[PDB]
């Protein structure tokens, strides 16, 4: 019984998959230098992180 | 030399000694030169407010003996 | 039924009404499941020990394990959504219809 | 060596429990006796306090078995002062 | 329960917590013992129907152990005249009941 | 009797901690099987008095039950003193 | 009460250490001063974005043992009862089971931390 | 006055549900359920449970840990509310504080209300036992029967905790 | 006399952690074939008075994105748990007399972890994140291990009571008995500690300074003081657990000084291993207590649960 | 319903044994061993009677045996018992242990003279 | 009087502060080689206070040890910035002085008191272990002289 409410309403898929959704990884970039013990002064090493 | 490292460990030493000897003179003096009273459990408790009422002066610590029977 | 009684039955609704208005975090809403399993421990606890029920002092602890087991399962399913969608909002758990 | 003192710190603690178990008796007299006096020193008491109310009867069970009912804090310290109800109620699990 | 395994099998998996006046560890009795065994003897075989209306008297002294509300209320009320005839002067407490 | 020794090198040489910990284990389940003290552990639990003896009423016809704590009858505690 | 009075002690002189510390020195402000730190240049997003875990299986398995230490702690007094026979053989079970746990996790990969 | 000391601890009780049942930030929310668990831990510990008490504490305080590192993994935004940065927050905050005074101002004047049950506001310490236990914590002797009588208890929950691996690698597996 | 008697610990407590910062950099010093503070006061007594004199007239500083409530409340929180784990051990009378007291211990030293967390989280900088996540990674670490640790042991005392340890090492040292939870128990409170070779939370080397990287003048000084009057707690409580001392009631202070010099070599040991080895990397610190000292802390627990029955030697109660 | 009947305070009147906890607990097994039969009657009235005013008159046996058990170790074995009860009372624990030395002197002085 | 004890407590907060000297961890180019010699076991920085820290908010002291070009000048500045006061700056080497072997570079900065300012320079390329030293005691007795309290009394 279609209504306004039902009307973008659309059947799911024929195997209950939906598609993934678009890659949303946020990757945590950090400066790891140059002013960091380990980074031997002058080092500005911009990791991508995740975890 | 090595040995100039005692006077730190000695000057530690005294003060981790004082806190276990300032709790046992303070209990000394606050239970009549006794150890204070271990109540674990209601019936070491139940003894020792038997001792305030025994003792007359409202303290549990205050020993009676056989004096005060007769 | 003494005065503490009327602020444990207050925490459990509280906790109730607290669990069923979401606002957007699905981690927000686990934490009112474990609020609720706590109410109801303190209460359970609560009359156990005023009644002196021996045997029954052992229930509070059944009931926080399988309050872990629970708590638990909900973090793994807040996991998995958000594996999916990227946050733990619940307005994203809406592709089946009623 | 460990099981050895410890079969001997079970012998220690079945004497000490033998020590109670010899006063028992009179620690249980002395109880009651010190549990009826204080509910009659309530009972002269309410009596005083409540002679002018109307349907008041003194004494008067909430049971209706004429069985001896342990009294609880409230009723054994209704009317004394809040110094000894606070040792009487949580004076055990504060004495640390 | 909806299948009386237990009953049958004579294996007691959980009605050794079901009520307080049940076998307790070194034998430490509940607070309202008697009541509830009172109650739990007046209404045997009975059936709930008949002991909802015959066991009436040990059913109310047992919930009043459990939850003291007639006793509380009468302590209240002895307290409460207590301090009316104390705010206007007109009652003064005893030694043992001040110290 | 030569590949199972296999196994157990191969663990020991590989898995030290986990061998020393199914032994461990081994143990706790096997010995109190088999330790002849096992029943004295039962008899101090239920020698150690916490709760009071009650006293039985005499009505004439109770031999075994002792009238006062220092009579030969009741239950002895001779072999908890040499244990 | 003395319980009470010894946190309220350790506690009050915790506060007053902080309160001694802003109130006695002499302060300059500024903003580059209380900018965030990330070893001299600026950081690029905020520290308040998501930060993958890659140990969760094994946090979310710690609450189901941690749960075994309260079942676990009360076993010195377990060893009290007359009914050491069943005492032992629930103790034992109990952590045998507690053992299977950690051997199914470990060899399916589950102690494995995420790529 | 002391003799209220559980009543006081009670009212925190209820001051913290309202801290995480408003709903803030899950970090702010964990926070709000350890200070009920602290306190819960007080409440229980002076009607006679010394082992629930702490006990409750622990297992809380290691749920939390948990949950700290699974709200900056999945349940973070940009600025996490405080119950003061929202409407709905702040609303529901201030709510359940005006109740929790309400409830606190006629029980303590009246000595009773009536909510669903009648409470009454005497003190909790009329209805403690006046007799003492033995030589032993009652508490600590029904806990270690878990042992001698709960065998059918202790199959359930062990069971229990063995399925619940189980099922949180099945559920996290992802295929 | 109660008063006087928690300002003669607490007090007492802050003048060792003080000097504890001393004799660990003499200690690191020699080892390191130096001296280490020398020049402030003969041989160097007064290096830590002015060490706190410095911090505490230096400018704090709230960072522009904190949070100010949880960015304060953290150090308040880590000294005021750090005195409070002290007042439970007897030495050989506790100040107050816990009949749970290994529990208390355990509860307080859980809550003593979100010090860490609410601190370098309120602090909103992505090395106090990664430091305060790597204190979560810990704590799941060692907590499970830990706990039942403490379990086998007193299963051969009988009771949560810490002065009971004291009876039960009346005829010998619990090291015999248990030297292989001896061993676990000791890395174990390292990883408790964040000590080296578990210093991860802070990890200078990789993260700067960790969870703290924030915080200066005062209340990095509260941090700095909690974490140096854990070790010597810790290490009080492992002289206790395993290295009983005898106690004459007559000569209580007899106990003192032979229960001190033990805590003293014990907090010796943790700057002598911070001396000798490098870091574990945190995913490795799970690995090591989960595949290593779990499995048989698990077997332990088995076996000193049925060794006291088999022998007849379970503890009395109380 | 019903009024609650309880004693006057006449007949909870008796003479109080007025001795410290470690006072009774290092004559307690010379105690449990001459007073035993007053105290049996008691604590057997009150598991039947189960009614703490049904056993008022075996209470008092009680504290009447109990002074009398005193007084004989007043009046011989005053000074080993004083010695006994004194180091017993030090300990915050009341232990039997680190009073053997004096318990052998309170044994052998109630052995040979009562 | 109240001129003497401004003077007395000038002179304690003077003393804590140059005796508890907290370097931070940053070093450039090869002149920290040199500064790890001056904390290596022949001289012993640590043994006369001065212990390295790594975070810019726990130190007390910024040691400019190496040459600092255009690229790093912006960091070197932020880090002078996140620094607690009080707060002094040691130049060590030619470079960090006025710019040494690399003066006339299109990327290196012509010292580094354009940037921060200095408290003392200490010349060399590098400066040996032993005249880094005589610098740092050169800045505690800089620090010995300060009137801070004595200057606020009289205001
Ligand atoms: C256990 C005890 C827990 C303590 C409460 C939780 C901590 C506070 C918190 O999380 O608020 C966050 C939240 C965020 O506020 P914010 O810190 O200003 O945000 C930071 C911004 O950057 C804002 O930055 P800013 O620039 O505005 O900061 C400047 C400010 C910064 O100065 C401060 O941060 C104040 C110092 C806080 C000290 C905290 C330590 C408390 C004492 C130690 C106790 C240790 C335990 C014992 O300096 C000032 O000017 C001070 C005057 C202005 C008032 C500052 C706000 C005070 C809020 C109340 C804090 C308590 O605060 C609130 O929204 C207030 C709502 C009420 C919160 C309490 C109720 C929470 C429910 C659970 C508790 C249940 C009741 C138990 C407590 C009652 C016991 C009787
Ligand atoms: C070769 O190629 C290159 C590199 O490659 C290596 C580089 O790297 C770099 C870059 C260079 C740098 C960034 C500088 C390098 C310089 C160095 C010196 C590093 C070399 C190696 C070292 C080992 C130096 C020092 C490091 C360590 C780990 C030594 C260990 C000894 C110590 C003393 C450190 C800290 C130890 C301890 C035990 C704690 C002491 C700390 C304190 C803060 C003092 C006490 C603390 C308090 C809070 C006060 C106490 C009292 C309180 C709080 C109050 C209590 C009392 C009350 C009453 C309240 C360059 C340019 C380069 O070209
Ligand atoms: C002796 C009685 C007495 O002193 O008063 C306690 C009084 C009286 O002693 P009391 O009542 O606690 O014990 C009874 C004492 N006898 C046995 C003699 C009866 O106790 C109190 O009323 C509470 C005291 C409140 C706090 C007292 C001040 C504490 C702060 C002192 C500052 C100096 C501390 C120095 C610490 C040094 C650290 C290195
Ligand atoms: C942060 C500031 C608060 C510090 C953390 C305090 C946590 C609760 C302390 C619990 C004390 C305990 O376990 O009892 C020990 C012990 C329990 O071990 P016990 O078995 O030895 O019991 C002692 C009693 N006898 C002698 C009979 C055995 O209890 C006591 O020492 C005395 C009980 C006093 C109870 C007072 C509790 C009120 C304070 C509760 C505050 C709750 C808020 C916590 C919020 C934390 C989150 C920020
Ligand atoms: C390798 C790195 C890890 C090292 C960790 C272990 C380091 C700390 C080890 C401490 C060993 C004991 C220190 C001996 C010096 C203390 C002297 C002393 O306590 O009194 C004499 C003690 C005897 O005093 P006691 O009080 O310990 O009594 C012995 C034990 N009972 C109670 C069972 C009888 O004897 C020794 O310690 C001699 C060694
Ligand atoms: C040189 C190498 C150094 C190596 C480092 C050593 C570490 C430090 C050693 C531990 C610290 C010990 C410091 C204190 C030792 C002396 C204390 C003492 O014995 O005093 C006598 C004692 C009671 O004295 P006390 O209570 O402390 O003071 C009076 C308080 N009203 O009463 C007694 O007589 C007790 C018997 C004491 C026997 C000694
Ligand atoms: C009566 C009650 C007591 C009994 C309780 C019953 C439960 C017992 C088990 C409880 C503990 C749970 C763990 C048991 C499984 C052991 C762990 C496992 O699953 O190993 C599988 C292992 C996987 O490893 P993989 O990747 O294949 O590489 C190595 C290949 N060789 O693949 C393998 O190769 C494993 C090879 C077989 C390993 C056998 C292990 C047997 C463990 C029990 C031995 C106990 C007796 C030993 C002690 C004797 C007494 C001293
Ligand atoms: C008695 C129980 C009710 C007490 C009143 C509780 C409401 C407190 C005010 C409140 O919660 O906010 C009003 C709310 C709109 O709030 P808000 O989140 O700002 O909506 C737009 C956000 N973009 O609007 C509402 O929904 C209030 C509904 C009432
Ligand atoms: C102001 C709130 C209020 O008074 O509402 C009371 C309403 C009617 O219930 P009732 O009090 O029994 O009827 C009148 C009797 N005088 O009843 C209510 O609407 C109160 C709403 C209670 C919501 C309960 C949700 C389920 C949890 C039930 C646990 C018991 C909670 C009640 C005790 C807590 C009281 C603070
Ligand atoms: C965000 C806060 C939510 C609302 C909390 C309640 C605030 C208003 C209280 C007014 C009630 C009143 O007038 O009573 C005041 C009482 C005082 O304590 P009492 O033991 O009853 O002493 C009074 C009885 N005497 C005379 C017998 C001793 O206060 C409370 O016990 C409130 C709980 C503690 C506050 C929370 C910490
Ligand atoms: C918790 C509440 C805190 C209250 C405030 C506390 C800080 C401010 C107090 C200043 C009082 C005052 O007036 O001291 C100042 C007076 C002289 O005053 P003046 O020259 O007229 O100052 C007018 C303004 N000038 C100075 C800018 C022109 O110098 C003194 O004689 C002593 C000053 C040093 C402090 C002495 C205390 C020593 C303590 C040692 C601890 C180890
Ligand atoms: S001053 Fe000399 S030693 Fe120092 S960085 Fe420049 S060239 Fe290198």
């Amino acid at each position: 019984y279609p209504t306004k409410e039902t009307a973008h309403w659309k059947p799911p898929p024929w195997n209950d998959v939906d598609p993934p959704k678009d890659t949303l990884v946020s990757n945590l970039t950090l400066n790891f230098g140059p002013q960091h013990p380990a980074a031997h002064g002058v080092l500005r090493l911009v990791m991508e992180l995740s975890g | 030399m090595w040995f100039e490292v005692l006077p730190g460990i000695a000057v530690m030493g005294v003060c981790l000694f004082i806190p276990g000897m300032a709790t046992a003179r303070i209990h000394r003096f606050s239970n009549g030169g006794k150890e204070k009273r271990v109540a674990h459990y209601p019936y070491q408790w139940y003894l020792m407010e038997r001792d305030r009422r025994v003792s007359g002066v409202n303290r549990s610590y205050v020993s009676k003996g056989l004096e005060n029977i007769d | 039924m003494s005065m503490v009684y009327m602020n444990i039955m207050m925490a459990f609704t509280v906790s109730l009404v607290g669990l069923l208005m979401y606002r957007s975090h699905l981690m927000s809403s686990l934490l009112c499941l474990e609020g609720m399993m706590l109410s109801l421990f303190v209460m359970a606890a609560l009359t156990i020990l005023n009644s002196h029920f021996t045997l029954a002092s052992m229930m509070p602890i059944i009931l926080l394990v399988f309050a872990a087991c629970e708590a638990a399962l909900g973090l793994s399913l807040l996991v998995m959504v958000s594996n999916t969608y990227g946050t733990d909002y619940v307005q994203n758990l809406n592709l089946l219809q009623c | 060596s460990m099981m050895k003192w410890n079969r001997e710190r079970r012998r220690l603690q079945i004497e000490d429990f033998e020590a109670r178990i010899a006063l028992m008796p009179l620690l249980q007299a002395e109880k009651d006796r010190r549990v009826l006096q204080m509910l009659r020193e309530n009972l002269e008491e309410e009596a005083t306090v409540m002679k002018d109310v109307p349907g008041w009867k003194v004494g008067e069970s909430v049971f209706h078995t004429t069985r001896w009912v342990t009294p609880m804090m409230g009723e054994l310290y209704g009317l004394r002062a809040s110094e000894e109800v606070l040792s009487a109620t949580y004076g055990f699990i504060w004495y640390t | 329960p909806f299948f009386d395994v237990q009953k049958r099998l004579g294996v007691d998996l959980d009605r050794w917590m079901t009520i307080q006046s049940a076998e307790q560890p070194h034998k430490i009795p509940s607070r309202c013992h008697a009541f509830e065994k009172e109650w739990i003897e007046c209404a045997h075989g009975i059936g709930s129907i008949r002991a909802e209306k015959e066991c009436k008297i040990e059913f109310e002294d047992f919930r009043e152990c459990l939850l003291r509300q007639k006793t509380m209320k009468r302590l209240h009320a002895i307290r409460r005249q207590r301090e009316k005839l104390i705010k206007e002067g007109k009652y003064t407490p005893p030694p043992h009941h001040s110290g | 009797a030569e590949r199972v020794a296999a196994f157990l090198k191969n663990v020991w040489a590989k898995e030290p901690v986990l061998v020393a910990s199914f032994a461990i284990a081994g143990l706790a389940v096997i010995l109190p099987t088999l330790s002849p003290y096992t029943k004295y552990s039962l008899m101090i639990n239920r020698a150690t008095p916490y709760n009071y003896p009650v006293p039985l009423r005499d009505d004439g016809n109770m031999p075994d039950v002792p009238s006062h704590p220092q009579d030969p009858q009741g239950p002895s505690l001779e072999w908890l003193k040499r244990l | 009460m003395n319980l009470m009075l010894a946190l309220l002690t350790n506690f009050t002189l915790a506060t007053l250490l902080v309160i001694i510390a802003f109130w006695l020195p002499q302060l300059n402000v500024y903003s580059e001063k209380t900018s965030p730190y990330e070893c001299g240049f600026d950081p690029m997003g905020s520290a308040r974005l998501p930060f993958s875990m890659k140990f969760f299986l094994v946090a979310i398995t710690f609450l189901l043992f941690d749960l075994e230490i309260a079942l676990l702690l009360p076993l010195p007094w377990a060893s009290q009862t007359a009914n050491l026979n069943t005492m032992l053989t629930m103790a034992l079970f109990l952590i045998i089971l507690l053992a299977v746990s950690l051997a199914y996790e470990w060899t399916q990969k589950g102690l494995e931390w995420t790529e | 006055m002391m003799l209220y000391i559980v009543f006081i601890l009670s009212v925190i009780f209820v001051m913290g549900f309202v801290g995480f049942s408003s709903k803030p930030s899950p970090i702010y929310g964990g926070l709000g359920l350890i200070v009920s668990g602290g306190v819960g831990c007080g409440i229980v510990l002076n009607f006679g449970g010394s082992f629930l008490g702490l006990m409750v504490f622990l297992i809380y305080l290691g749920g939390m840990m948990v949950v700290f590192g699974y709200t900056t993994a999945m349940a973070t935004e940009q600025y996490p509310e405080i119950w003061l940065s929202n409407k709905a927050v702040l609303g529901a905050f201030v709510t359940g504080l005006l109740m929790e005074f309400f409830m606190v101002y006629y029980v303590l004047k009246d000595k009773e209300v009536e909510v669903v049950f009648e409470f009454n506001g005497l003190g909790d310490w009329v209805i403690y036992d006046t007799g003492d236990s033995g030589f032993f914590s009652e508490e600590a002797m029904g806990i270690a029967a878990l042992y001698s009588y709960g065998t059918w208890l202790v199959i359930v929950t062990g069971w229990s905790l063995l399925i619940g691996v189980v099922v949180i690698m099945e559920i996290t597996r992802g295929n | 006399m109660f008063m006087i008697n928690i300002l003669m610990l607490i007090i007492p407590i802050l003048l060792a952690v003080a000097f504890l910062t001393l004799v660990e950099r003499k200690v690191l010093g020699y080892m390191q074939l130096r001296k280490g503070p020398n020049v402030v006061g003969p041989y160097g007594l007064l290096q830590p008075i002015a060490d706190a004199i410095k911090l505490f007239i230096k400018e704090p500083l709230r960072p522009a994105t904190s949070s100010a409530s949880m960015f304060i409340l953290a150090p308040i929180m880590a000294l005021g748990l750090a005195l409070t784990m002290w007042i439970p051990l007897p030495m050989p009378y506790p100040l107050i007399n816990m009949n749970l007291g290994v529990l208390f211990m355990l509860a307080m030293s859980s809550l003593a972890v979100y010090s860490i967390l609410w601190s370098g989280w309120a602090s909103n900088s992505k090395y106090a994140l990664i430091g305060a996540l790597r204190a979560v990674a810990q704590t799941i670490s060692y907590e499970v291990t830990l706990a039942i640790i403490l379990l086998s042991v007193l299963l051969m005392s009988g009771s949560f009571t810490l002065s009971t340890l004291i009876t039960t090492q009346e005829q010998m040292w619990l090291i015999l008995p248990a030297w292989p939870l001896a061993m676990m128990w000791f890395i174990s409170t390292l990883a408790e500690t964040n000590r080296a070779p578990f210093d991860l939370t802070e990890g200078e080397s990789e993260l700067v300074s960790g969870f703290n990287v924030e915080y200066a003048a005062g209340p990095f000084a509260l941090f700095f003081m909690a974490e140096y009057a854990n070790i010597i707690m810790m290490n009080i409580f492992t002289a206790i657990l395993f290295l009983g001392t005898s106690h004459n009631p007559h000569m209580p202070e007899l106990y003192t000084i032979n229960f001190t010099i033990k805590s003293l070599l014990l907090t010796m040991s943790f700057l002598w291993i911070r001396a000798s080895y490098p870091r574990f990397r945190y995913d490795q610190l799970m690995h090591l207590l989960w595949k290593n000292f779990l499995p048989l802390t698990l077997a332990l627990c088995m076996w000193h649960v049925s060794l006291p029955i088999l022998t007849s030697g379970i503890p009395p109660q109380t | 319903p019903g009024i609650v009947e309880l004693p006057s305070l006449e007949d909870l009147k008796v003479q109080e044994v007025k001795v410290s906890s470690s006072v009774l607990k290092a004559a307690a097994h010379h105690y449990g061993a001459q007073c035993d039969k007053p105290n049996k009657e008691f604590m057997l009235c009150r598991w039947e009677e189960k009614d703490p005013r049904r056993c008022l008159e075996e209470g008092k046996l009680v504290n009447q045996c109990a002074l009398e058990f005193f007084r004989q170790i007043k009046r011989h074995c005053a000074e080993p018992f004083t010695e006994y009860w004194t180091c017993i009372d030090y300990s915050g624990l009341q232990l039997f242990r680190r009073c053997r030395k004096q318990q052998a002197q309170f044994d052998e002085c109630v052995l040979d003279k009562l | 009087r109240g001129e003497y004890v401004v003077a007395k407590l000038d002179d304690l907060i003077n003393w804590a502060r140059r005796s508890s000297l907290w370097p931070m961890t940053f070093g450039l180019a090869c002149c920290a080689v040199e500064m790890m010699h001056m904390a290596a076991p022949r001289y012993d920085m640590d043994r006369f206070g001065v212990v390295f820290r790594a975070s810019p908010r726990q130190s007390d002291v910024m040691i400019v040890a190496g040459t600092l070009t255009n690229k790093m000048a912006p960091a070197l500045r932020k880090v002078y910035d996140q620094m607690p006061e009080p707060r002094y700056v040691v130049s060590m080497g030619s470079c960090a002085n006025g710019g040494g072997y690399y003066h006339y570079s299109y990327s290196v900065v012509r010292g580094c008191d354009r940037i921060v300012p200095v408290d003392i320079y200490v010349p060399g390329c590098p400066p040996t272990a032993e005249a880094l030293l005589y610098g740092i005691l050169q800045l505690q007795k800089k620090i010995k002289r300060e009137k801070r309290l004595r200057i606020w009394y009289r205001r």
